[PDB]
C-alpha cells in the first residue's frame, strides 16, 4: 500500500540492484521466477498468476550490465520493459549522460516510472541508485532528477550514490564526473545517501577478515542499508519510520541533505561467535569513525542528526541506554543548534543473510543515516581535485564537443564553492 | 551493438592482423572455416562486434584488409585462418607503394581509395549502431603509412562522431627499417593528430628486447611479435566483448586518456609476459601484474617512462580479481612514484576489470599509458627528419608524385608544436 | 436471428478474411470442414447436415489469392458459389475496377449477396474489407458501395479499410486510388474504419517484440478488431452492443464517418507475465498514442467520439474507473461541443488464442474505435501525394483510357478539399 | 487464366529464349521431353501460363520462335530442351535479314509476317483469356530489329487492349557488335514507342560488368549471360505464376511504372548475384537484397542511375520474407537517396513479393527501374546515328529495300522528341 519504486543508473546502479534485489527475495520468501511457495507490495505489484514482479526501472546507455541480468538467474523475476538499454554508453562523459546520449531514451524511462506510478495506489518516493563516477551514473541521472521534479515535484526522491574515494579512483575524471552531477541534483534530490568505495574496502578487509573482496562483496553491504532503510515499510516494527520521515529528521537545510550510511555488526562466521552483540554493542560501533561507509573523519567534523535505524531482537529501554551514553562521549560532539539530533527507528524483523554471503546471521542490526560537517573535507577535496585539473582546461574538449558550454564548469565550481562555505556557516556555533 | 570494423594497410597492417584474428577467432571459439564451436554463450553474447553472422552458422570477420600489391594478401588468404575473411574485403591495388608516403597518398592510393570506402560504407551499414574503426599499420612504410592515414582523412569526414584509433608500429631508435622512414613518419603525424582520437605507438626495437629479456625468446619471428600485439588489441576492447565487473571500452579510453586532444599518442604495455620454465616459478597475482607493468622493460614504445611523466594511465585486467586489490596496488604505485605521474592530474589511472580471462591464463593486464616520455620519440624523429631534409634528400621521390616542399615545412613545423606541447605539460605545475 | 454478412474484396482483404473467418471458426470450435463436435447464427447460416458454412462473399478479379483459399486448410468450410473470381486484375488502376473489369462480375457478385440476403431473417449490415491501393479493393468497391446502397439503403454498411500510410507504399498510385475511392464510398458507407500498415508494423515490432511480421501476422491484428466489434452479436454481453448502435454513437455528421481502430493488449507470451493487465492499464494502452493502428497522432487532434468495446473478464466499476481518470489528462481532449465522448461496451467472453498465433492468452481486452480529428493530418497528406502527381498528370492516361473523364479527378479533388475544410470547421470550438 | 504467349525474333531472341526456357521448365519441373516430374501441385497450379497441355500428360511451350536463316533454330531444336517445342511453331525463313532492318521489316520479313500472325492466332485463341505478349529480340539485328518490330505492329493492331512488352538488347556505349546498329536502333525505337506498353532495355556491356565484377566470372559465354536475362524475366512474372503474399502481374508492371506513355523504356534489374566462393560469405537478408540492386554496377541497362532521376520504381521479390523488412528498406533507399528519385512522384517504389523462390535459393529480388537515366542511352544512339546519316553512310543498303529518306528524318526526329521528353520530367519540378 506504501509502495515505493527505485531507478538503477549505470553500472554501478545495476550492479548494486543485483545484490538488493538478490535481498529483497530472501527477506520475502521470493524465487527468482517470482514465485512463493501482504507486506511486499511496497516493492512487489502482482501479477494475475501467483508471480510477483519488483517495482524497478534498470538503466543502462550499454546493454552490458544489463544483458547479465537478462541471462543471469533472474532472468524470470524482472519485466523486460523494465530493462532499458542504450547503445554507445555515456563512457565517462557527464554531456554525454545528460545531452548527447542521454536525451536519447529519456523519454522511454520516465515513459516506464509513469507505468509503474500509475499501479502504485501510495507511492511514497524513488530509490535512485547511481555513482558519481560513470557517466550514465553523473549525467542521466542528473537529467533524470530534472525530469521526476518537474512530473512529480512533492515525492520523496532519494539517491544512493557511490562517492569517490579520497585515493582510490577507477576513473579519470572522476572530479569532473562528481561536482557535475552534484549542481544539478542539488535542487531536486531531497536525501542524498553517500557511499565510498575505500571505506568498504577498510569494512571487507578488517571487520568481515576478507583478503580479497570483490564489487560482489560490496554491494551486499549497500543492499543490507537500503533493506534496513525500507524495513520499517516492508515490515511491522515497534517504531517505524517512513521515507517521508528521513527527510524531515535529517535535512536541516535545503542545501545539505547528504547524509553517510552506517551498517553495524559486520561480522564474519568466525567472529559472529565470540562476542554478545547488545545494542549497547552495536551502537558504539556505528559511531566509531573506522566503521562508517564513507571516507571522511567524524571526529574532524559534528554531527547535524542522526537516524539509526534498529531491526530483530531491539529492546527500547536498552536503546536509551545505549543512546543517551553516547551523548556523554566527547568525541562525538553535535552543533550548538541541535540538542536533539537522534531519530531512533526499530524493527521486530532481523536482517536475514544471503547465502553464499560474507555477513553472518545476527540477532539484530542498525543501519546509522548521520548527516555530518566532516563530509565538507570530502568536498574540499573534490574541488581540490576540480580545480588543478580545470585551471590546465583539461578534458574541457570531450565536454564541449557534447553539447555543454566552457561557462558552465564555472557555474558548478562557484555553486560548490557556495555548498562548501555553508557547512562553514552551520559549523560554527550561535552568538549570544 | 557497439560494433567495431577493423582496417588493415600495409604489410606490416596485414601481418598483425593475420596474427590478430587468430587470436580472436580463439577467444571466441572460431574455426578456421568460421563456425562457432566453443562451450559458453558468452563468446556468442558479443559476438557481432568483431564478426557477422552469414547464413548456415557461419560468422565472417569485419575486416577491411588493403594493401597496395598483392603479395601480402596472397600470405593472407593460402595460411590459416585465410578462409574465414570474405573475399569481397582483399580491396588490393598491383602497382605497390614502393616504401613512399607520396606514392601511399596521392597516386596509387588515390586510385584505391574509392574501391575501399565503399567496402566501408557496406559494412559500416551492416553495423547496427557503429562504435568506430580500428586501423592498423605502420608510420614506416608507404602503404601503411599513405594508404593508411588517407582513410583516416576520409573516414573521419564521413563518420565524424566514431573513434578512430590507431596501431601504428613506430619506427625504431637504434636501427631504421626504411631510409625514407623519418620521412614516411612526419609526414604521417601530420595526417594523425588531425583525425585520430588516440593512436598507441608500437616499436620493434622494444619487442624485440621483450621477447628476449622478458619472455627469454632467443630467435623470436614476426609471428611471436606480432602475438604480442594482438594480445595489447584484444586487450583494449575485451571489456566491449565480455562482462566485467568494471567495463569499458573505446570511447572511454578516449575520454579518460586524452586530456588534450593532439596529445592522443599512447604507449601501451601488457602484462603477465612468462617464459617457458620461467611461468611455475612465479605467482600470478594483481600486485605481480602491477609491478610488471610500471616498469620500462615492458614498454612496448621504445622510451623510458622515467624521462618524463605520465599524464594519464589505463589498466584494462582480464579474469576474476578482487577490487580492492587493484585498486590498492593502482594506487600503490601513485604514491611511491608520485614524481612520475603528473601533479595537475590527481589519480591519474583508469581501472577497467573483465570476468573473461585469455585463453589458457588465470589474469591479464593491458597496461595503455600516455606520458610525455614520447616527446623523445618524436625529438628524434624531428632530427632524423630536419637532418636529411635540410640536404632536400631523397625529396625528387616526394616531389614527383605531385608533393612540394610547402608540404614538408608544414609537418615538421608540426611535430615541432606537438613537441613543444609534450614539454608544456611536462613542465607544468 | 441478427445475421451480419461480410464482403471481401481485393487481395488485401481475402488475405484479412483468411485470418479472420481462421479466427470465428476457434471461437466457435468450428473445425475447417464446417463440422462442430446457438449464438453463432450470425455469420453461420446452418445446412441440412450437421455443416456450418459462413456468410461470406470472396471477391477478386485475379483468381491467385482465391485459388489459395480453394486449395489450403478452409477449402470444405466455404461455400465455391460464394468464391468468385474474374480473369485479369484490375492492376492498381481504379478505373479497371469500376468501369472495365468490375463491370463484368459485378451483377454476379449482387446475385450472390442477394442469395445470403434471403436466407437472412434480422440482417443487419455489411462488413466490407478491402484497401485503398489496389484497384480491386478500391474501384470493384465503390463500385459495390453504389449497388448496396441502390438495393438496400437502410442497413448499416461497415468497412475496414486498408489506408495508404504516410511513408511506407507498396504501389505507386496509391495517392490516385485512394482518393477516387473515397469520393465515391463517402455517400455511401455508413462508418468506415481506417487501417494502416505502418503503425502495425510499429505495434508488431514494439508491442510483439517481433524482429520479422508476416501479413499472416497483421491480419491476424485486425481480426482480433473484427471479432471484438461483432463479440456482442455473437456472445451475450454484460451491456451489448449491435452494429446500429456504432453508427449512431460515432458519427457526428454524414461527410466525417471514418474512425481509426486501436486494440490492447497486445503482448507476447514472455511479456504475458510480469504485468497484471487491469481494465485500468488496457484502457490508458489505448489512447496512448504509440498504440493506435493508423499512423496519425492523436494529441494533433481532438477526439470526436471514442468507443470501447470490452470483452472477458470486465467489472463495469472498474470500467468507470479507468474511463473517468482519462477525461482528466490533458493528452486526451474532446471538441467542445461533445461533453459526452464515450460509447462503453462489455461481452463475457474473453478473445482466445489462434493457435500459431503472436498475441498471448489474456483474461480481457480492448477494441477502440475512436473518431479523431486527427484523421485529417492523413488526408492533408493524401491530397498532397495527390496534388504532386496530378499537376504533371502523371498516370492518367491509364485512367482515361479505361472509360474515365479527366475531369472527374478535379471533382475527386475538390470533394476531398470540402471534406478536408470539415475537420477544421468541426476542430474550432462553439463561439459563446 | 492469363496466359502470355512468347515470342522469339532474331539469332539473339532464340539465344535468349532458349535459356529461357530453360528457367521455365526447371522452376515448373518439366523434363526435356515435355512431362511433369516436380514435387508440389503449386508448380502445376499455373502452369497454363506458359504451357499448353497436350494429350498424355505433357506440356509444350507456348512460344512462337521466328528467324529468317535456319541457323539458329538447328541450335535450338537440336540443343537440350530442345524436343519439347512444338515443330510447327518453328516459323524461319531462308534469305535472312543480313543484319537489315529493311531486309527484316519490308523486305523479308513481310514475306514471312503472314505464316507468323496465323501462328500467334492460333495460340492466342488456344488462351483461355489472354493477358499478353512478351517478345524478346534486339535492337542491333535485322532480325530481331526488323521481323520484330514487325511484329508488334500487326499484333498491336489485332490485340490492342493486350500488353506488349519486349526485351529489347539495346546495343552497348564501348563497343559496337554491327555497323549499322545506329540505323538499327533508331528505326527499331521509333516501332517501339508507339506499340508497346513497355520495353526492358538491357546491355551487353552491363551483363559482361556483372559477370566479370559481381559474379567473379573469367570466362563467361553468351550461356552465362542469358541466364541473367532470363533470372530477370521469370522474376517478372514470377508473381502471375504462383502465389505470392502481394501478388503483382504484367499489368500491374504497366501502371504503375509508366507515368506517361512513350516512357515505358526500362532498365532491369537482379539480386542476388553471388560467386561460387563468395556466397558463404554472405548473409541473404532483405536489406542485403535491396542495396545490392540500387546501385549502379548491378543494372543490365549501360547507364549510371546518378545521372538521372528514377521516375518509378518496381521491386518483385521472390521467397518467403517478411513485409515489414520490406518496407523499411524500400523507404530507406528513398530517404537518404531523396535527390536521386524524382520528387513530384511521392512513394515510387512497387512492391511484389512472391512466395516461391528460384530453384537452389532461399530469396530473390527482380529490380524494374525505370529512370531518366536512360537519356544518355538515346543521347548516345541519336548522336551515332546523326553522325552516319549527315554522310548517308549505308543509306544505299536501305534506300534499295524500299525506303526513303524522310524515313529517317521522322525516326530520329522521334528519339529527339524522346529525349527532350526525359529532359523534360528530369528538371521537373
Ligand atoms: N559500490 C560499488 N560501486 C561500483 C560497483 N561497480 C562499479 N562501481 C562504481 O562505478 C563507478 C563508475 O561508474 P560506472 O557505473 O561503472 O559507469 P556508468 O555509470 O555506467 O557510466 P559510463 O562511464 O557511461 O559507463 C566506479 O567509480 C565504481 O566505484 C559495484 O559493484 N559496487
Ligand atoms: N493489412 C494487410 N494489408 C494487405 C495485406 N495484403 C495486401 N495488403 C494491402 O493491399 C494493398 C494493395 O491492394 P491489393 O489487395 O494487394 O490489390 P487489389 O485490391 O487486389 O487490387 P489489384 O491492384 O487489382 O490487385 C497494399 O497497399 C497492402 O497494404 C495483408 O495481408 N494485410
Ligand atoms: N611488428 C611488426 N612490424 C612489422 C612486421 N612487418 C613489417 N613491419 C614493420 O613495417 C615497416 C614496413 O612497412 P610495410 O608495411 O612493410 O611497408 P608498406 O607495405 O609499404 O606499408 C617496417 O618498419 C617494419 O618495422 C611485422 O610482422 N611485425
Ligand atoms: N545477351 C545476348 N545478346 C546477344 C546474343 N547473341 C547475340 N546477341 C546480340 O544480338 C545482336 C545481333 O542481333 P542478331 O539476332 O544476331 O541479328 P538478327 O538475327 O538479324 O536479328 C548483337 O548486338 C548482340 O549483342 C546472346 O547470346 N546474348
Ligand atoms: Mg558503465
Ligand atoms: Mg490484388
Amino acid at each position: 500500500m506504501r509502495e515505493c519504486i527505485s531507478i538503477h543508473v549505470g553500472q554501478a546502479g545495476v550492479q548494486i540492484g543485483n545484490a538488493c534485489w538478490e535481498l529483497y527475495c530472501l527477506e520475502h520468501g521470493i524465487q527468482p521466477d517470482g514465485q512463493m511457495p501482504d507486506s511486499f507490495n511496497t516493492f512487489f505489484s502482482e501479477t494475475g498468476a501467483g508471480k510477483h514482479v519488483p517495482r524497478a526501472v534498470f538503466v543502462d546507455l550499454e546493454p552490458t550490465v544489463i544483458d547479465e541480468v537478462r541471462t543471469g538467474t533472474y532472468r524470470q523475476l524482472f519485466h523486460p520493459e523494465q530493462l532499458i538499454t542504450g547503445k554507445e554508453d555515456a563512457a565517462n562523459n557527464y554531456a554525454r549522460g545528460h545531452y548527447t546520449i542521454g536525451k536519447e531514451i529519456i523519454d522511454l524511462v520516465l515513459d516506464r516510472i509513469r507505468k509503474l506510478a500509475d499501479q502504485c495506489t501510495g507511492l511514497q518516493g524513488f530509490l535512485v541508485f547511481h555513482s558519481f563516477g560513470g557517466g550514465t551514473g553523473s549525467g542521466f541521472t542528473s537529467l533524470l532528477m530534472e525530469r521526476l521534479s518537474v512530473d512529480y515535484g512533492k515525492k520523496s526522491k532519494l539517491e544512493f550514490s557511490i562517492y569517490p574515494a579520497p585515493q582510490v579512483s577507477t576513473a579519470v575524471v572522476e572530479p569532473y564526473n562528481s561536482i557535475l552531477t552534484t549542481h544539478t541534483t542539488l535542487e531536486h534530490s531531497d536525501c542524498a545517501f553517500m557511499v565510498d568505495n575505500e571505506a568498504i574496502y577498510d569494512i571487507c578487509r578488517r571487520n568481515l577478515d576478507i583478503e580479497r573482496p570483490t564489487y560482489t562483496n560490496l554491494n551486499r553491504l549497500i543492499s543490507q542499508i537500503v533493506s534496513s532503510i525500507t524495513a520499517s515499510l516492508r515490515f511491522d516494527g515497534a517504531l517505524n519510520v517512513d521515507l517521508t520521515e528521513f527527510q524531515t529528521n535529517l535535512v536541516p537545510y535545503p542545501r545539505i541533505h547528504f547524509p553517510l550510511a552506517t551498517y553495524a555488526p559486520v561480522i564474519s562466521a568466525e567472529k559472529a561467535y565470540h562476542e554478545q552483540l547488545s545494542v549497547a554493542e552495536i551502537t558504539n560501533a556505528c559511531f566509531e569513525p573506522a566503521n562508517q561507509m564513507v571516507k571522511c573523519d567524524p571526529r574532524h567534523g559534528k554531527y547535524m542528526a542522526c537516524c539509526l535505524l534498529y531491526r530483530g531482537d531491539v529492546v527500547p529501554k536498552d536503546v536509551n541506554a545505549a543512546i543517551a551514553t553516547i551523548k556523554t562521549k566527547r568525541s562525538i560532539q553535535f552543533v550548538d543548534w541541535c540538542p536533539t539530533g537522534f531519530k531512533v527507528g526499530i524493527n521486530y524483523q532481523p536482517p536475514t543473510v544471503v547465502p553464499g554471503g560474507d555477513l553472518a546471521k545476527v540477532q539484530r542490526a542498525v543501519c546509522m543515516l548521520s548527516n555530518t560537517t566532516a563530509i565538507a573535507e570530502a568536498w574540499a577535496r573534490l574541488d581540490h581535485k576540480f580545480d588543478l585539473m580545470y585551471a590546465k582546461r583539461a578534458f574541457v574538449h570531450w565536454y564541449v564537443g557534447e553539447g555543454m558550454e566552457e561557462g558552465e564548469f564555472s557555474e558548478a565550481r562557484e555553486d560548490m564553492a557556495a555548498l562548501e562555505k555553508d557547512y562553514e556557516e552551520v559549523g560554527v556555533d550561535s552568538v549570544e | 551493438m557497439r560494433e567495431i570494423v577493423h582496417i588493415q594497410a600495409g604489410q606490416c597492417g596485414n601481418q598483425i592482423g593475420a596474427k590478430f584474428w587468430e587470436v580472436i577467432s580463439d577467444e571466441h571459439g572460431i574455426d578456421p572455416t568460421g563456425s562457432y564451436h566453443g562451450d559458453s554463450d558468452l563468446q556468442l553474447e558479443r559476438i557481432n562486434v568483431y564478426y557477422n553472422e552469414a547464413a548456415g552458422n557461419k560468422y565472417v570477420p569485419r575486416a577491411i584488409l588493403v594493401d597496395l600489391e598483392p603479395g601480402t594478401m596472397d600470405s593472407v588468404r593460402s595460411g590459416p585462418f585465410g578462409q574465414i575473411f570474405r573475399p569481397d574485403n582483399f580491396v588490393f591495388g598491383q602497382s605497390g607503394a614502393g616504401n613512399n608516403w607520396a606514392k601511399g597518398h596521392y597516386t596509387e592510393g588515390a586510385e584505391l581509395v574509392d574501391s575501399v570506402l565503399d567496402v566501408v560504407r557496406k559494412e559500416s551499414e551492416s553495423c547496427d549502431c557503429l562504435q568506430g574503426f580500428q586501423l592498423t599499420h605502420s608510420l614506416g612504410g608507404g602503404t601503411g603509412s599513405g594508404m593508411g592515414t588517407l582513410l583516416i582523412s576520409k573516414i573521419r569526414e564521413e563518420y565524424p562522431d566514431r573513434i578512430m584509433n590507431t596501431f601504428s608500429v613506430v619506427p625504431s631508435p637504434k636501427v631504421s627499417d626504411t631510409v625514407v622512414e623519418p620521412y614516411n613518419a612526419t609526414l604521417s603525424v601530420h595526417q594523425l593528430v588531425e583525425n585520430t582520437d588516440e593512436t598507441y605507438c608500437i616499436d620493434n626495437e622494444a619487442l624485440y628486447d621483450i621477447c628476449f629479456r622478458t619472455l627469454k625468446l632467443t630467435t623470436p619471428t614476426y609471428g611471436d611479435l606480432n602475438h604480442l600485439v594482438s594480445a595489447t588489441m584484444s586487450g583494449v576492447t575485451t571489456c566491449l566483448r565480455f562482462p566485467g565487473q568494471l567495463n569499458a571500452d573505446l570511447r572511454k579510453l578516449a575520454v579518460n586518456m586524452v586530456p588534450f586532444p593532439r596529445l592522443h599518442f599512447f604507449m601501451p604495455g601488457f602484462a603477465p609476459l612468462t617464459s617457458r620454465g620461467s611461468q611455475q616459478y612465479r605467482a600470478l597475482t594483481v600486485p605481480e601484474l602491477t609491478q610488471q607493468m610500471f616498469d620500462a622493460k615492458n614498454m612496448m614504445a621504445a622510451c623510458d617512462p622515467r624521462h618524463g611523466r605520465y599524464l594519464t594511465v589505463a589498466a584494462v585486467f582480464r579474469g576474476r580479481m578482487s577490487m580492492k586489490e587493484v585498486d590498492e596496488q593502482m594506487l600503490n604505485v601513485q604514491n611511491k612514484n608520485s614524481s612520475y605521474f603528473v601533479e595537475w592530474i590527481p589519480n591519474n589511472v583508469k581501472t577497467a576489470v573483465c570476468d573473461i580471462p585469455p585463453r589458457g591464463l588465470k589474469m591479464s593486464a593491458t597496461f595503455i599509458g600516455n606520458s610525455t616520455a614520447i616527446q623523445e620519440l618524436f625529438k628524434r624523429i624531428s632530427e632524423q627528419f630536419t637532418a636529411m631534409f635540410r640536404r632536400k634528400a631523397f625529396l625528387h621521390w616526394y616531389t614527383g608524385e605531385g608533393m612540394d616542399e610547402m608540404e614538408f615545412t608544414e609537418a615538421e613545423s608540426n611535430m615541432n608544436d606537438l613537441v613543444s606541447e609534450y614539454q608544456q605539460y611536462q613542465d607544468a605545475t
